[PDB]
């Protein structure tokens, strides 16, 4: 039961680790889409100073 | 004993053989692959004695018989101690035998070919079994580990073969065969214990040898600073109690011994290493299933049981991999089991059915056959 | 989920394939133009794992397959492929089955026959399309560019065509159709990354040098004076992020491949470049013709997306041109995406919609029609 | 030990190292690539014993010792290596000393830039020598075969490069650069051997699978029916004496390996064989040169010794070619010969004489004077 329940608690830590690292996935993918969003704002803000300028 | 209309399911190497049927998810029993035989000539009588004695009989025994192991770096080549040892299996103890059922029993990728020809012929032959499949170990270590993709590091007890699969797909040409598994590490422990004061030369003190490893040896995450202490202070030493009332213990070698996994120098193989073998399965990969490869690191077989193997094996491949990218060991309670449960698993998915060599095209075709609807 | 029999629209090259519905201003979905197909032995079973994969699937799984596409210097060759682009496109993105809508496909004007006639067919007889029409690359581009007379520059990853259009009329005399092409860069860029030490020889290394060129390479105004510096220092190098974690840094060669557009015998063609021979196009045409194609050279499909091309084209034209006279590039952000929207405009006109051969004329004439219906 | 300073000629291949003087017909000693190094722990006190071996000593000692190949599928890593190859080539074995003779090293056009600018810096710092040129294998080969047109397709052990040559010109966006060379024939007849039961993994054991290739091996006219009966009978293999006693006989692996030539696949290569490249190097080049190349079809490298390859390579193009056109194969005794023949040949021709590099220009310029002066 101790062992059980450490295969069900290690199984959780595993699955939870498991998700641990598929957020931390999609934290960094969403987070590296967040500062390439960001980038890619500065650079829609920096062209939209050259379309401003343009105008 | 059973009633369950499923197949059987075998692992076989050098030093055991994992046995049950499948559709379980664990053997049902775990055999030596051992044919004993007697080393000395009885003088009293009502002393027992069998003329062979036969897995767990010849270990229970061994003290005053001779052991022999049938395969040879994952190759049976004694055919006729296997035939025992499988009707030891199944007919004595799993309760089930191949007769009423299919069987499916394993090997090495790049195994010689005589080994799968002659498991598919004993089972038909000598065991009369409706039906064969001949498996391989990697993509049964895949299925009892949860992957399609992966890298498998199936150290056995003669061999540890290295080999990724991607998709289902074999990457072959990124296999590295490596000369280095469980019975090698007993035999180099046995030589570095006789340094100690304590030789180990008989196969008895083999298998004493192989209890102590598999108890007191570990790998270590950072040998050198193991060893440095280990090699020192008597704080790092574990005792062991020998069949013979000595007392055996065992400092930095509790280490070195598992240590040749990455350092296999120590027994005189020419090999860059566990780690480095690992690296290069994952590295001999297109650059499109590298990084598939490099997250799913998959440990089957045994000596993945030692501590800090699964540690290790991660810190090692992530410190050659590059950066940003998940390096990652998958290494289940199923450790050393996975192999049969790979085996369970094939047997007995509605996918695999059609892969089953019947006794009829069997007989037919003869033991070649094999090459026709195995692999 | 359209409410009304809007014309399908799909633009399909030796490159991709864009794909959308008339009306709209972008494609609903891009493809590769390619159909994968595995080239490694399956080892699993019930891994899914297909005979073919299509467009994005293709790429998805890319790892282990080998990729090829119909379509070569802008000629369907492969009938059977595009057939499964387009179903997939059609079916599964756009949601769409052609039999409830009009469908229009493009082809550069001096595109050899069998591909409109061959286009034709197939989306009359395997979608069972109630209407087709071929339109002209050209003509999609100066639509969506804002313009009824210019130069039209594709430079796609087929061919460059070169065309001259006056008051939407055109000038096919002076088209200098010229063998230089997007896939040329790709094959020329990896030629001069296996200088640097890194090659790239299979499908999955030869889609990453595409992207590779797409993301990092440029051709800006000067070449000598870019080279000086870019062959004296890192600090023009620019990485590119491998898809195993790997990098790889691009020098002089981040120009020297797109320079084949203005040198040609970079890839053993004989050719004076795209600014001579945009030149040639206009001077080919009447001088009162001349002074708007001078004023109007106009970008579109592709590899005119590079940094430093709409303003180094027009530095090179006007260094060409006679003096007095105004040479402007009009280089819109509808870049790569404006010849299929320039189809989704022809598509969706008024003026258009007498131009269709429907399903009727085309059964009683057979697939040879649409060199009488469309251009 | 010459009595004239003429040029030195060191083609140094992934495999073997070819070196004698210019203007003779042969190298006059061939040393492997390799340096060795033991991989035991000294016993004995007193008995000499190197860090590390060279060339022929390698060899000589390889019982214990590790040999390692400075050159990876042709190009130099390792220079430290490189260094020590050289100094025992020129000064021990050949008796030229490079301070006394300008020389010539040999390479492919695509071999990336460090290998000659390395190879460069190495003669000119560590040996003195008066001059240097690197000369590319494609001009070397059709110089040994009596050309100065056709097609160089040097199977050699490193890596193959398929370039054509017309009228002594380079036709560059021909060149079919193939990730298939000898090593990697012999990897995969090692696996295959692994399969009939005999494992050779470890130094020793690699280099006498090579040397059982080159005796034993062939490539086969038709490989399924070939293969139909190696497969099936005694009567087609063929025996090898090992230096312990032992023997060994090779069946289908016989031609399975060579065959990879053909079928790339076998190692895991995205390729259609060596046969397809030769092709696309032909159809490639203008269609006015196309039919002086598919009549001078030159082989070229090491493994063009297999028995076959001539004729099958003409059987293979001819198979592809239009009719009407002459295809033809060239394979002089020259062969595996024929790249420092080229050197030996071109070093000593009038016409050469203005294109080394002198030990002035190099330190002026520095060894990236390579890429201006010699390709
Ligand atoms: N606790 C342990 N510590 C160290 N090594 C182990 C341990 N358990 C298993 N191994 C090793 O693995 C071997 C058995 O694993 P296994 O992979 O199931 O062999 P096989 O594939 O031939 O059936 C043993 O010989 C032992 O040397
Ligand atoms: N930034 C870029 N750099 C270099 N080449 C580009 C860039 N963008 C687009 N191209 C190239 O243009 C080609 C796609 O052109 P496209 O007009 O969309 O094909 P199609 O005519 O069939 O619609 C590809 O070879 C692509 O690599
Ligand atoms: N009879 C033969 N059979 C098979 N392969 C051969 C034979 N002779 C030579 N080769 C192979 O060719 C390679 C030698 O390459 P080589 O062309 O000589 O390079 P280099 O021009 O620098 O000397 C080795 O892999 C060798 O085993």
């Amino acid at each position: 039961d101790a062992q059980e329940k450490l295969e069900l608690a290690e199984k959780k830590a595993t699955d939870a680790e498991a998700d641990v690292a598929s957020l931390n996935r999609r934290i960094q993918l969403v987070e590296e889409e967040l500062d390439r969003a960001q980038e890619r704002l500065a650079t829609a803000l920096q062209k939209l100073e050259e379309a401003e300028k343009a105008a | 004993d059973e009633d369950e209309t499923t197949a059987l399911v075998c692992d076989n190497g050098s030093g055991l053989v994992k046995a049950g049927f499948a559709g379980d998810d664990a053997p049902r029993a775990v055999f030596p692959s051992i044919v004993g035989r007697p080393r000395h000539q009885g003088v009293m009588v009502g002393m027992g004695q069998k003329d062979s004695y036969v897995g767990d009989e010849a270990q229970s025994k061994r003290g005053i018989l001779t052991l022999k192991y049938p395969i040879e770096h994952g190759i049976i080549t004694n055919w006729d101690d296997m035939e025992k040892i499988w009707h030891h299996t199944f007919y004595n103890e799993l309760r089930v035998a191949p007769e009423e059922h299919p069987t499916l029993l394993t090997e090495a990728p790049l195994n010689p070919k005589a080994n799968r020809e002659k498991m598919t012929q004993i089972m038909f032959e000598t065991f009369n079994v409706p039906a064969m499949y001949v498996a391989i170990q990697a993509v049964l270590s895949l299925y009892a580990s949860g992957r399609t993709t992966g890298i498998v590091l199936d150290s056995g007890d003669g061999v540890t073969h290295n080999v990724p699969i991607y998709e289902g797909y074999a990457l072959p040409h990124a296999i590295m065969r490596l000369d280095l598994a469980g019975r090698d590490l007993t035999d180099y422990l046995m030589k570095i214990l006789t340094e100690r004061g304590y030789s180990f030369v008989t196969t008895a003190e083999r298998e004493i040898v192989r209890d102590i490893k598999e108890k007191l040896c570990y790998v270590a995450l950072d040998f050198e600073n193991e060893m440095a202490t280990a090699a020192s202070s008597s704080s790092l030493e574990k005792s062991y109690e020998l069949p013979d009332g000595q007392v055996i213990t065992i400092g930095n070698e509790r280490f070195r011994c598992p240590e040749t996994l990455f350092q296999p120098s120590f027994i005189g193989m020419e090999s860059a290493g566990i780690h480095e073998t690992t690296y290069n399965s994952i590295m001999k990969c297109d650059i499109d299933i590298r990084k598939d490869l490099y997250a799913n690191n998959v440990m089957s077989g045994g000596t993945t049981m030692y501590p800090g193997i699964a540690d290790r094996m991660q810190k090692e491949i992530t410190a050659l991999a590059p950066s940003t990218m998940k390096i990652k060991i998958i290494a289940p309670p199923e450790r050393k089991y996975s192999v049969w449960i790979g085996g369970s698993i094939l047997a007995s998915l509605s996918t695999f059915q059609q892969m089953w060599i019947t006794k009829q095209e069997y007989d037919e075709a003869g033991p070649s056959i094999v090459h026709r609807k195995c692999f």
